[PDB]
């Protein structure tokens, strides 16, 4: 099993700002790892595959970076409906586990 | 794409249960399934995976043997059943579509979700 | 070019076998495809290994007979040789379909002291004591053990049906034995005298002893040795397209490499576990390969995959996916002359195959990589390295015209040589390719007209009328071309005036 | 890899030589060009076949001899073998020069019914009647014929100096025949009865019945079977270069690809009509490329032209016009490994020349493309395919050491086995490559120290002092590399104490 942590569980910030959270493995995936966030009331969507790839839909102000067991997410900038939880998720092996994940409010 | 569970409900431990899960809005022939399971406030884990074909199937080691997942195109649905439910099984249950990257691949990973059902 | 080779007969303790016919990947793909990075796998079929001992007699009686090797009793191991380092004087074995003792030298029970047989240390060391009669000899020769570890052999190649794990000491290997028990022994706290000098070894040990009815033989015992992956990491390759037709996917790399073919179905050694350091290495492997390539060119999908490939090859695959003329032909041609190459080199595999009953010390030499010898018994080819000496130390005898047989000598020179620069001197024939036979047989009906040459060295030996005439070096004989590369002088008439 | 195989001697029937020494275009072009589509022919050669009957008799005497065939009057054959099914007991040969007539195990003139000989269908029918005595033997064996279609041969491989359109039915080639009138009829109204069940045809049929002084033959007769074209559409190129130097037209195509060369002359044989067949074939070709690729690329000129190039091959090209570069080193160096290759492989011919005459069997096996049987019988080679039997239906005997003759025992494993599963067992030898000698004799001088492996299935068959021990799978033994591909493990020593 690899596991993983997340910090910190929850962060105050406002529209404008700068933030990033990073996901440490247990082992050196090397780039074995997915980002996903969820909405309140709603199911979770995803963000990043390979901690580089993005999708459709995701604003341009998003992107992933890390190497070895270290990786983080990076949003440039805030806005009202970054205001939720975001999650890591590994696949170098098997089962896949999760993170501890992290949330965003308003201060 | 959407996707739809059922079998859910309130159950005391010791004993089996079955629920499945529908697919609609995409080729489901073509594409992988994984399931997922969340504990009451907690954080997400997964449980197992099928493949577009169904010849491979991995599951996690907390629910290795006491759960089975199986598929059927014909009716678009996802099948998985199991046994003597423990107190910590108490957890919501969601059917997730893998990523799509290459026919002959599976992403290990997922990009679609459906409602859910709940099992306590 | 190289020194001189005595090449003894070998003992059939490694045999080899051809490499067979090889499917040739006929089609040059140009279908659909998929990238990823590879790496493939291979049985390691790693053979154990342990230089055992072995223990023996020689009996003979004096009549104007019926010789064989006897064994060694445990006890006589244990105490005159382990001890003492002599030997027992009296030995029993069948005389004419009955049993009759032998006597050193028709004298009384003595014991004799072990002595080196060698001469000069060329080889293991081995001990004798005298060069009816009867005589004792110890050797500490090499071994092997299949891979399974059920059964091994020895220098002298008689297989020995019982497992090296054997013992009673722990939970090991036991239940593999062919012999009865009256025939095993282990002793434990065994000091192993050396009889070069009797100084006792550093620690005590435990020590199988095993005795066929041919001889008696002895090594060190462990409990068991699993450190072993099943598969060896055989190539790491850049770059291998994943194709699909057939209904079986290819595995191709650059037009030149071969392709795999696979059953399309995944191989469950991995998600199985058992092959736990297999997937330690290809995942190793494959993340090099990634960083060191593909950082920002493409993105990995998925985990790694797993086939048993057509001929044993266990290919391991990792999908992968790009993050975005004049080549085309070329590759084709390429393409097929490496399939070309492939039916080529089947069809030689065919001439192979009568070239080594024809000669098969050059053969095995060149396809091994070195001088070894090799000898075909049967559809099946024996090998042993061969024992290397400076020319110094060889000689050729003025002439071969053996007064013994006139008008019938020996057809090639006749060679003098001696192992150690010290040791004593041997004598022998000259073979071809400065293999020094141990043997003199080439006798032919020698008749007036005779005018050879003979490898020697780096030169060649002139000979006429069966008669030493000089030396003459590789640039004296005029050099024809046997080959042909990528882009003569011949001449003179014959005596038909004769 | 592959299931046993029985290969009995060939008979002669169909010969085979080698390609010889092929030209190989020294130059890689580079000099003025011409662009056209072009197709190659050669002579069709498609021989004529035709499973005729061969009827003849066995003679011998039961003197404490000068055993011969002798031939079947057409009289008999129609009546006797024919419509009642049985054969004559009295035969009439020359005995030590001299006339001399047998019997039926020395017994009065009877009528012996026909039977099958085989004992089980796995080759053609045949029938017999006993397995002084005399006996009657009815094959319905294979035939082939020269292109020309003036002589045939059968299975026995005897050269019959008659045509098979042979008849003075209506207007055939009748002319063409070397024996007497005597030696041939034809039997009109034939309706042929069968041997097997005697069900007798379906309708009436004219038959040949020719007879030389060694057996009796006999196959149905038609007038004439002219439908055959003089060449054979071998290869359709794409695109082939039309280049001019030497006096002599050269057609070349892709670098890899083999160039040939003409006389520069327009060949008749398409302007006189008679290869009208390959016109059209040819017409067709060129259609179908210019279709396929060229609609709006090229523009045709002209007619297609025909010309006899260098080996016998015969092209018809299609000259083009277009409408409207690192290339250029690489197709040089592509050629020059092209040349290098048919330079290589001209060398290699006379290899194979020797190999054939060391072992005809694989050699001839490999070649043709499977395994076949085969004898060089002089400087040209006889072929004829093998029979398959299963694994289960082999079995290898317990021991080679026969104890008739001790000290001289076989030196390969003795076999027995049975050609149908019902059917009854033979026995034979084991040969090399899983063949099954049909007779026992590779006895060798015997001696101590023996230990071999011969092959068996997929496997091997292991065997110490003359007696079996066990098998051996393939990966028992290692393997050693045999071809160098486009891009090793041995060991031990020998036994020097012995
Ligand atoms: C030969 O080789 C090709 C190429 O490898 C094989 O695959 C075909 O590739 C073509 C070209 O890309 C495919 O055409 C495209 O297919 C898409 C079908 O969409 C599927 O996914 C949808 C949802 O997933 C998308 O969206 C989410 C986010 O919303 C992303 O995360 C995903 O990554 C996806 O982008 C579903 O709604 C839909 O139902 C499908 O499941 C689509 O993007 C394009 O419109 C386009 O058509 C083609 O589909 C591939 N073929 C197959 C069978 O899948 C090809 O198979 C190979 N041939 C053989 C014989 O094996
Ligand atoms: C790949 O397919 C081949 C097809 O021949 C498989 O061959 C099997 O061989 C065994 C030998 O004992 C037979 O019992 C099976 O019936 C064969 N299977 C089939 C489907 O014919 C081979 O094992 C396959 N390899 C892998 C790794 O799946
Ligand atoms: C191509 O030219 C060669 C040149 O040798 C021709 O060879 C002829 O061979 C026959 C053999 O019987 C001789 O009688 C002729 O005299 C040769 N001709 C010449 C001109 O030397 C060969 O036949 C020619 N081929 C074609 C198809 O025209
Ligand atoms: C890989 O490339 C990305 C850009 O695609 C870059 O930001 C990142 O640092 C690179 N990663 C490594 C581990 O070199
Ligand atoms: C060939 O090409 C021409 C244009 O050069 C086009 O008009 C014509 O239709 C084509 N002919 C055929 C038979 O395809």
């Amino acid at each position: 099993v690899i596991w993983m942590t997340q910090s910190p569980p929850s962060l105050s910030a406002s529209i404008g700002d700068t933030v990033t959270i990073t996901c440490r493995a247990s082992q050196g995936i090397s780039n074995s790892i997915a980002w996903y966030q969820r909405r309140p009331g709603k199911a979770p969507e995803l963000l990043v595959y390979a901690a580089y790839r993005l999708q459709s839909g995701v604003p341009s102000r998003l992107s992933g970076s890390g190497s070895g067991a270290e990786y983080t997410l990076t949003i440039k900038n805030m806005q009202p409906e970054d205001f939720a939880t975001y999650y890591c998720q590994q696949y170098y092996d098997n089962p896949l586990t999760f993170g501890g994940g992290t949330k965003v409010e308003i201060k | 794409v959407q996707l739809v569970e059922t079998g859910g409900g309130v159950v005391r431990p010791g004993r089996s249960l079955r629920l499945s899960c529908t697919t609609s809005g995409f080729s489901f022939s073509g594409s992988a399934m994984h399931w997922v399971r969340q504990a009451p406030g907690k954080g997400l884990e997964w449980v197992a995976v099928i493949s577009h074909d169904g010849n491979i199937i991995q599951y996690h080691d907390s629910v290795k043997g006491r759960f089975t997942i199986s598929r059927d195109n014909s009716k678009n649905v996802l099948l998985l059943q199991m046994n003597s439910l423990r107190v910590d099984d108490t957890a919501m249950y969601y059917c997730a579509r893998d990523v799509w990257l290459l026919p002959a691949t599976i992403s290990y990973a997922f990009d679609f979700w459906g409602q859910g059902t709940m099992v306590t | 070019d190289a020194n001189f080779y005595v090449c003894p007969p070998p003992t059939g303790a490694t045999v080899v076998q051809f490499e067979q016919p090889r499917r040739c990947p006929t089609r040059p793909e140009g279908q659909n495809y998929t990238e990823g990075i590879a790496v493939v796998f291979k049985e390691n079929i790693a053979p154990y290994k342990f230089k055992a001992t072995m223990y023996y007699k020689d009996v003979t009686v004096s009549q104007v007979i019926f010789e064989d090797r006897a064994p060694v009793p445990f006890e006589e191991v244990i105490d005159k040789i382990n001890a003492k380092g002599v030997c027992r004087s009296t030995a029993k074995y069948v005389r004419n379909n009955l049993e009759t003792t032998a006597f050193h030298r028709d004298d009384h029970e003595t014991d004799m002291e072990l002595k080196p047989a060698n001469a000069c240390t060329r080889t293991s060391r081995g001990w004798h004591t005298t060069d009816t009669t009867v005589n004792c000899i110890v050797e500490e020769v090499d071994a092997r053990s299949v891979y399974p570890y059920d059964e091994f052999v020895l220098a002298t190649g008689d297989f020995v049906y019982m497992s090296p794990f054997y013992g009673y000491r722990e939970g090991s290997h036991t239940e593999h034995t062919s012999y009865a028990a009256d025939r095993f022994k282990q002793v434990d706290g065994f000091y192993a005298r050396d009889l070069t000098t009797k100084a006792r070894a550093t620690a005590p040990t435990t020590r199988n002893l095993l005795t066929t009815p041919k001889f008696t033989v002895a090594w060190d015992w462990v409990p068991k040795r699993p450190s072993v992956c099943t598969m060896t990491k055989w190539q790491e390759v850049d770059e291998m397209l994943r194709s699909e037709y057939g209904g079986s996917f290819r595995f191709s790399s650059d037009a030149i490499s071969t392709t795999f073919t696979t059953n399309l179905t995944e191989y469950p050694l991995s998600r199985v576990d058992l092959g736990d350091c297999i997937g330690k290495d290809a995942r190793d492997a494959m993340d090099r390969i990634f960083a060191r390539r593909y950082n920002a060119t493409h993105i990995k999908v998925g985990q790694p995959q797993y086939y048993l490939a057509n001929g044993g090859f266990l290919i391991a695959y990792q999908p992968l996916l790009s993050n975005t003329h004049i080549q085309r032909p070329v590759n084709d041609m390429l393409g097929r002359v490496a399939i070309a190459w492939c039916e080529e080199q089947n069809h030689e595999l065919t001439l192979w195959n009568e070239a080594r009953k024809l000669n098969p010390n050059a053969i095995a030499s060149v396809t091994v990589g070195r001088r070894v010898s090799a000898r075909m018994l049967g559809d099946v080819m024996a090998v042993s390295t061969c024992v290397p000496v400076a020319a110094d130390n060889v000689i050729v005898q003025n002439s071969m015209r053996i007064s013994s047989r006139p008008g019938a000598c020996y057809s090639r020179p006749l060679v003098s040589f001696r192992y150690c620069d010290q040791g004593p001197l041997v004598e022998g024939q000259l073979g071809e390719n400065n293999e020094l036979r141990l043997t003199r047989d080439a006798i032919e009906p020698c008749t007036v007209g005779h005018r050879r040459y003979f490898t020697f060295g780096g030169g060649y030996v002139y000979f006429e009328e069966y008669a030493y005439s000089h030396q003459l070096s590789r640039a004296d004989i005029t050099t024809v071309s046997t080959f042909i590369d990528l882009n003569h002088e011949i001449k003179d008439s014959g005596l038909l005036d004769y």
